């Protein structure tokens, strides 16, 4: 209870049995890691913006001898406050101060400097900086970029499953992946040959990519086949025998060894026959002739008479060649080895297929193959070969990709240049042949070790590199011919296209998204969201249905639960609780070290490549206090599948039982007892919830609620806290603690409580204080309570008393019956704040300002408006009331000879013809909140916005005056303390103000010191106060950016209170949504023997289908929790002593199983017990973990304390008939939620409105209306009934006629009720369009 | 609107929200206020709708009393996706449905929607009460098994 | 030649679907795209071999999950037009959402 100075008020009874070593993280390391890597400067040239700076600079590109280096990327300051720039509707960005230098060198002067210039600051770049939560603001709206996952550069493999051939033969490939540039892939043929795919083009020949390395074909084949020496010397035909090179050979002839036969025809080639040949020293012996006929000559051989064109490359020997080589007299003849017998000879087949063996012909062929057609020009082929060759600008193999290229080939080095070499493609081909043999398995596509997860910093860097190459293009343009035309302060780079590019990137389509305002656990799972959609994963070379499935690498890195309910299900994997991105970019979950005898408490971070060879134990396994394994056969796993191992074959262990679930579904107790799809459905219920007014705590929680409420940043976290000075409904100030203190900045900190402002999904945000007055706090303790937060603990919904019974039909399958007392308590009364965005159009003619005094408005509506067309703060708009005065400008109508009386009465069309007011479309009611008229530089809007300016000036003075008044009080205290040694006149100090006539003539040394110090400090503090006051005065009343078509943008926040409704979109935490059948009163509902009526009745019949046993245990545990809380409330209302309630609190917080929670009393005594009693009088906050949580015996032994029956079957009565119910109902308490959907928001069926030319599409009855979707299958259903007149209405009269709607309206209103059937004005249009051509339509019977 | 359950209103009857049914029969309200002589002009009837007094609800109860309607989900894979019923005023904004029509609709009560088609002509009223009622169709139109099954 | 007419018809029907269903987010706005992918595609093989002969559509796929696996060519050629229409209409839907907030004076 001494952890964070807020658990002491509310003790959570934890049921965690397994021990925890690693604590709960900050939960924003993924969002902040790339931001603190990109902004913070590294003097070492890797992993930063400085790393991108040193890879492209310095450049001159045209004979200049003038380089450009600027090592300055550290200075940066935001232009305004975060919350102020969020309110003002301006993007939150900061300029980048970059200081440059230039060196001008003379002609033919090596290392000579004749001219230089000094630049202290060059204005380029406006980068938005994220906060500690990770919500940077554009145009007054916070935007969160979703992190992605991309195929990391390295060596990939795929088997292709017989796709392009469709027989069942595998095709192994080795597609090399660079960081940027062209991609290279290899192809297998059905006739066992090799091909090359470059940029998804057609098939290239095989050996052209390897013989272009200034190599010959004979050297390639000598690199292929090794160590075969066949010698012929005077008709010898005797070669070297290799016993160890082969494990078996079919001997078709007699093989003799030094006058005696060694291997006979059809003899044994067993281990004894190999040993008898290896133990005896046998020299070169005779071989049969037919072994030669199956061989291929290897190297470039020349005869004595003839020269070239024989034995060049893969020449199949025949009887005409043996006589030629016997006539030439070749001493050594290199033949084949049949290397890699598991695969077979494949390189010689590709040499036989490919006709070209020359390097220049290979370059001409690849130059004609890259382009669709180009003539060979003897310099284009070398340029296209250099473009494919590894370079610095057009190619990249940075530190992650070079390390993966080293680990793919079992190399020991890690540092190298980002280019391939000559031996690299040979090693890639050797790796492909090694995979073709079988030594080494094919890596799967969906490993987490192959795909790297990238965050917002790498995305911003990859977009900034396009702007940076545009910058160096502009530099190369400016340095052309500009020797004396440099102009270092004048002709710099225009920072407007790079600012437009970064504004487009941070306001992008796929990446940058809006943060959902409901239930800020949804915010922290948007911030921890990893998706595969976007421009980076748009290529999808190797994808399919298997990517959407789950691989066992997804154990503790990400979660298999959190996926959205749209079509993209399986591709968005939320990152788990304990996982952390490595310095390369891959995810690593912690594992603790297990030694032989004890278990070491230190932890390491393991990746996929490490765990592929390591052994990982399960999370739920036994462990004592010392660390000795008492189980002989601990259930474990090696590569993902569980199999039983020994006690010492494992050297790792899970820290806690939390890694397999992320932060989104960690709030649900008993995830074993719920189905996986239903847990996913419960996650989709928890992803949306409006905050409630009461915000009751979760009585059944997991302990994750406090961590989410302290890590999301929606609540104010107190730093360097201590004695609290003043707390009201808008400000919190804290006197600084004496433990840590800044010299000169002791002071107080101001916490401005954000009041009801509009959020993204029309929700209200509010910060209720926690500490009232006079209480010491800790750095890390909470003080404010945000939306869906109860005293710094996450409280999304509220729990109620549930009766498990079938009712009279009001709960059919999963419907919800509620009580009237819930309506009486004003419970989950949603508060929806919408935006009134006013517009003032600027035309070519007329004035620009929108003013008051609009005619054709009654005096009942004009009484609620102030001057210049704004309403008072606190006035209610109901439907068609006027919130802002819409004004059309006085142009376009003054040069009109007609309508002079209309210009005299209702001049220049101040109102429309027949439209509603511009506040909200009709059907609402509610009061205004805040007006946000922001002005332009030189616009004269003082009469409309003087009130907000004076109010914000008073708020700024009240915020920034108290710190300097406390400093002035400390100054006056030092005045009263400094005159103690000389001239004790404290009565004259208390009698006369102003420092006793400003520090009168005391002893001269102390008097001069006092006058100098007080004059210096007082003048500097007054000058600093005046400087801050004038600076903030220039900050508040000024102008901002705006579109030229509009003058001002008025933002009025409009709160709407929505009452109870039968739709309600109501749900729970276990995937059980339901709607309200009817608002049921209190007196006709079941109740127990104590007379407590139930609050909600759901349907148990969905229980064996929705598979929610965790709902049942949560219900039976919340019943015991509220029973203990009700017994505490009864002991409080009986007003018992402290010691009697103390023993009950002790027995309630110690009685149970080994839940290892060593919390106890006698730390605080005789105070703060009544405070926790009044806290926990509404229910006991029992924290039940997910995987190491509660058992049934713990629930029984805790529920026997609350005087309740063990099975949960509490006997109920009836409120309608009064009969005693048989089959005793297990009642309890369930934590319910209200979702985003509303039945009054889904209103439809517009009426007959004006301004409709076809299909009633413009200006119906809605916010924005449109009339369509009768359907394409409902027409066939009406055909299936045989409905003719309903279908006739679906054709012309009700659907597609203008005159017919007026005729039908006259028939209904006048009482005629005449349909007038026929073919109105559609077949007439068909006749006018058919008879327009040279063919007509006659008229007959 | 959102479909809820109604544990009454025998098979040829369903529920309909109040603020929806006040708007669905607005020209019928205008015509019957013209017929009864309560509203002199059309703007007087438009004002009497806006005032929402008791005699307007009396005229609306005279409208909904023996008039049919169509309930029509958006997936109509067969003919029983649209069915004709009789509206009864229900307090709120959601629609109460007969409990046993769920197998013909092939959907559960989790917030699924259903369009409410008003028969505007007399012949459309006869089409609704003669062919498209739930009491007219007891068996299935494809198998012969009865479609109304308790669940 | 004929793909432009299908593109304009799909843009008009998708604009009318977002105008009618009056939703104001980018997460739940996909059912109007399902309206555009199921209505604007041509029915039989005549226009399907006629539209794909015109410019604007290619054979290669952006997403691997939307590709059907069957032996009938007409299902794959219809899902081709549907997938290409959704990919080409996502950005146009977001552009008309950006134009949609201040289009009609109401």
């Amino acid at each position: 209870m001494v952890y964070s100075y807020t658990e002491k008020k509310r003790i959570r009874k934890d049921f965690g049995k397994r021990p925890q070593v690693l604590d709960v993280p900050y939960l924003l390391s993924i969002q902040l890691d790339s931001f603190q890597k990109f902004i913070e400067q590294d003097p070492e040239g890797q992993y930063g913006l400085e790393a991108a700076f040193r890879s492209v600079f310095p450049i001159q590109s045209y004979s200049g001898n003038s380089e450009l280096q600027y090592v300055s990327y550290r200075l940066g300051e935001p232009v305004f406050d975060v919350q102020e720039c969020q309110i003002r509707g301006v993007t939150y960005s900061a300029p980048l101060r970059v200081k440059l230098r230039l060196v001008i060198y003379e002609r033919e002067a090596p290392e000579g400097t004749v001219k230089d210039i000094k630049e202290q600051e060059v204005y380029m770049g406006e980068i938005p900086l994220m906060t500690d939560n990770g919500t940077f603001v554009i145009n007054g709206t916070e935007r969160v970029i979703v992190s992605q996952l991309h195929r990391s550069p390295g060596v990939f493999f795929d088997s292709d499953k017989g796709k392009t051939h469709s027989s069942g033969k595998v095709l192994y490939n080795a597609r090399i992946i660079p960081y940027r540039g062209s991609w290279l892939d290899f192809e297998f043929d059905p006739k066992d040959n090799l091909f090359v795919r470059i940029d998804r083009r057609r098939k290239l020949p095989a050996t052209i990519i390897l013989r272009a390395l200034n190599y010959t074909t004979e050297q390639i084949l000598d690199l292929f086949f090794e160590k075969v020496i066949f010698e012929i010397r005077d008709n010898k035909l005797q070669m070297e025998l290799v016993p160890e090179r082969l494990r078996g050979e079919t001997a078709s002839f007699d093989i003799e060894a030094n006058g005696k036969v060694y291997v006979e025809k059809g003899r044994r080639i067993t281990a004894r026959h190999i040993r008898q040949l290896e133990k005896d020293d046998v020299k070169l012996i005779e071989v049969p002739v037919e072994y030669i006929a199956g061989k291929v000559v290897a190297k470039d051989y020349i005869d004595e008479s003839t020269g070239e064109l024989i034995c060049a490359a893969n020449m199949e020997l025949s009887l005409d060649l043996l006589a030629k080589l016997s006539q030439s007299g070749h001493k050594r003849i290199e033949t084949l080895f049949t290397n890699d017998l598991d695969h077979g000879p494949y390189i010689s087949e590709t040499l036989r297929v490919d006709p070209t063996n020359d390097r220049l012909s290979a370059l001409v062929e690849i130059y004609r193959m890259m382009r669709p057609g180009e003539p060979p020009t003897r310099e284009a082929a070398e340029s296209l070969f250099e473009n494919l060759f590894f370079s610095e600008d057009r190619y990249d193999l940075s530190a992650v990709g070079r390390m993966k290229f080293n680990r793919s080939l079992l190399r020991e080095e890690i540092e190298g240049s980002g280019i391939l070499s000559k031996d690299d493609i040979i090693d890639v081909m050797k790796k492909l042949i090694d995979i073709r043999n079988g030594k080494g398995e094919v890596d799967d596509i969906d490993h987490l070790g192959n795909r790297r997860i990238r965050s917002v910093g790498e995305m911003a860097e990859n977009q900034f590199r396009v702007g940076l190459v545009r910058v160096e293009r502009a530099v190369k343009e400016r340095l052309s011919l500009g020797d004396l035309d440099t102009l270092m302060p004048q002709d710099m780079i225009n920072a407007k296209p790079i600012s437009a590019a970064v504004k487009e990137f941070f306001g992008s389509s796929q990446l940058s998204q809006f943060m959902d305002q409901n239930n800020p656990l949804s915010e922290i799972t948007h911030k921890r969201r990893i998706s595969a959609l976007g421009p980076g994963g748009l290529t999808r070379e190797r994808a399919g249905f298997e990517v959407r499935d789950v691989h066992p690498t997804h154990y503790g890195r990400v979660c298999p639960i959190e996926t959205p309910e749209g079509p993209n299900i399986g591709l968005i994997n939320s990152l788990s609780v304990y996982a952390q991105t490595n310095e390369y970019g891959f995810l690593e979950t912690p594992y603790r070290k297990v030694t032989d005898g004890v278990v070491t408490d230190e932890i390491h971070y393991l990746s996929a490549i490490e765990e592929g060879n390591y052994v990982i134990a399960q999370a739920n396994s036994n462990l004592d206090e010392e660390g000795h394994f008492v189980e002989d056969l601990v259930t474990c796993r090696s590569k993902g599948e569980s199999s039983l191992f020994s006690r010492d074959q494992v050297d790792y262990m899970d820290v806690s039982t939390q890694q397999v679930v992320s932060v989104g579904a960690s709030l649900i107790p008993f995830l074993e007892h719920d189905d996986a799809n239903r847990a996913l459905m419960g996650a989709n219920m928890q992803r949306q919830a409006v905050p409630t007014l009461r915000a009751d705590k979760p009585l059944v929680g997991t302990g994750m609620e406090r961590a989410v409420a302290v890590d999301s940043g929606v609540t104010a976290v107190a730093k360097r806290g201590g004695v609290v000075q003043y707390v009201d409904a808008s400000r919190i100030v804290i006197k600084v603690n004496e433990d840590e203190m800044y010299p000169g900045e002791a002071g107080i900190d101001i916490y401005n409580l954000t009041k009801y402002t509009r959020s993204n999904q029309n929700t209200c945000i509010n910060q209720m204080p926690c500490v009232s007055l006079g209480e010491p706090v800790e750095r890390g303790d909470v003080l404010a309570d945000g939306p869906s937060t109860d005293l710094g603990e996450l409280a999304l919904g509220q729990n109620m008393r549930v009766a498990f019974m079938p009712w009279n039909g009001y709960n059919f399958e999963d419907s919800i019956l509620v009580s009237e007392r819930v309506v009486q308590e004003d419970r989950f009364t949603t508060i929806h704040i919408q935006e009134l965005a006013c517009v003032s159009r600027d035309t070519k003619l007329g004035p620009e300002e929108i003013t008051a005094d609009i005619p054709n408005v009654g005096e009942a509506a004009l009484s609620k408006l102030d001057e210049s067309g704004i309403v008072y703060i606190g006035a209610e708009v109901t439907g068609g009331d006027i919130l802002v005065g819409k004004v059309t400008p006085k142009g376009e109508t003054q040069l009109t000879p007609e309508e002079k009386l209309l210009r005299a009465i209702f001049g220049e069309k101040a109102s429309d013809v027949k439209d509603s007011s511009l506040r909200v479309p009709n059907g609402v009611s509610g009061t205004v909140i805040d007006v946000q008229v922001f002005t332009r530089d030189g616009v004269e809007k003082d009469k409309r916005a003087l009130e907000i300016e004076e109010m914000q000036l008073k708020q700024a003075k009240k915020d920034l005056s108290e710190e300097l008044q406390i400093l002035e009080a400390g100054l006056f205290s030092r005045i009263r303390a400094v005159l103690v040694a000389g001239g004790v006149e404290a009565e004259k100090l208390d009698k006369l103000p102003r420092d006793r006539w400003l520090e009168l003539g005391l002893t001269d040394e102390e008097k001069q010191n006092q006058l100098e110090q007080l004059a210096e400090q007082y003048d500097e503090l007054k000058h600093e106060f005046e400087k801050k006051l004038e600076a903030k005065r220039r900050k508040i009343t000024q102008g901002d950016d705006l579109a030229p078509g509009v003058l001002k943008i008025v933002k009025v926040y409009l709160a709407v209170k929505r009452r109870i409704q039968p739709g309600d979109k109501m749900a729970g935490r276990h995937g059980n949504k339901g709607v309200i059948s009817k608002i049921n009163p209190i007196e006709d509902m079941p109740y127990d023997e104590n007379g407590t009526p139930v609050d909600i009745v759901l349907n148990p019949l969905g229980v064996p289908s929705r598979m929610n046993i965790g709902q049942i245990l949560e219900t039976h545990l919340g019943m015991a929790a509220k029973g203990i809380g009700d017994k505490i409330n009864a002991m409080l209302k009986q007003q018992q002593e402290v010691a009697k309630l103390r023993e009950f609190i002790q027995r309630a917080y110690d009685l149970g199983a080994d839940v290892r929670q060593k919390v106890d009393l006698s730390t605080f005594s005789d105070e703060e017990v009544m405070r926790l009693a009044e806290n926990l009088r509404k229910g006991m906050p029992i924290a039940t973990p997910v995987f190491d949580g509660a058992k049934e015996a713990e629930i029984k032994e805790l529920l026997k304390l609350g005087d309740l029956p063990t099975s949960g079957q509490i006997r109920l009565y009836d409120g309608r008939t009064g009969e005693q119910f048989e089959r005793p109902v297990t009642v309890g308490y369930m934590y319910m939620l209200k979702l985003n959907h509303l039945v009054d928001d889904k209103m439809h069926a517009r009426s007959t409105g004006s301004y409709s030319l076809v299909t009633q599409q413009p200006l119906g009855g809605k916010a924005q209306f449109g009339g369509q979707r009768f359907g394409e299958m409902e027409v066939w259903a009406l055909e299936a009934y045989g409905a003719a007149y309903t279908l006739q209405e679906m054709l012309t009269v009700k659907s597609d006629d203008v005159n017919g709607r007026t005729k039908m309206y006259k028939n209904i209103v006048d009482g005629n009720h005449q349909m007038e059937p026929g073919m109105p004005e559609s077949f007439n249009v068909l006749l006018k369009e058919i008879r327009s051509l040279g063919i007509n339509i006659e008229l007959e019977d | 609107s959102v479909i809820t359950v109604g544990p009454y209103l025998r098979l040829h009857q369903c529920g309909l929200p109040k603020k929806m049914a006040l708007e669905l029969f607005k020209p019928f309200i205008y015509g019957k206020l013209e017929l009864r002589g309560l509203a002199t002009t059309i703007k007087a009837a438009k004002k009497m709708v806006e005032r929402e007094e008791a005699v307007v609800w009396d005229i609306l109860d005279e409208v909904i009393r023996e008039h049919p309607v169509l309930l029509n989900r958006a997936p109509t894979l067969h003919r029983l996706g649209i069915q004709a019923f009789e509206p009864v005023l229900i307090e709120g904004k959601a629609i109460q449905l007969h409990p046993l029509v769920c197998a013909a609709y092939n959907a559960d009560f989790d917030g699924d929607q259903m369009a409410v088609h008003v028969p505007l002509t007399l012949e459309a009223q006869l089409e609704a009460r003669a062919l498209m009622m739930s009491t007219n169709n007891i068996l299935s139109p494809a198998n012969g098994e009865p479609i109304i099954v308790p669940s | 030649m004929t793909y432009n007419n299908v593109f304009d018809h799909a843009y008009e029907m998708l604009k009318e679907n977002i105008r009618y269903d009056d939703i104001r987010d980018t997460d739940d706005l996909h059912d109007a795209i399902h309206m555009a992918a199921d209505n604007a595609v041509p029915h039989y093989y005549a226009d399907i071999f006629s539209v794909m002969a015109s410019e604007g559509i290619d054979l290669e796929f952006e997403d691997s999950g939307l590709m059907p696996d069957t032996k009938d060519v007409i299902r794959i050629l219809q899902a081709r037009i549907y997938e290409q229409l959704t990919i080409d209409l996502w950005e146009d839907a977001e552009d008309l959402l950006n134009e949609y907030l201040e289009e009609v004076e109401e």
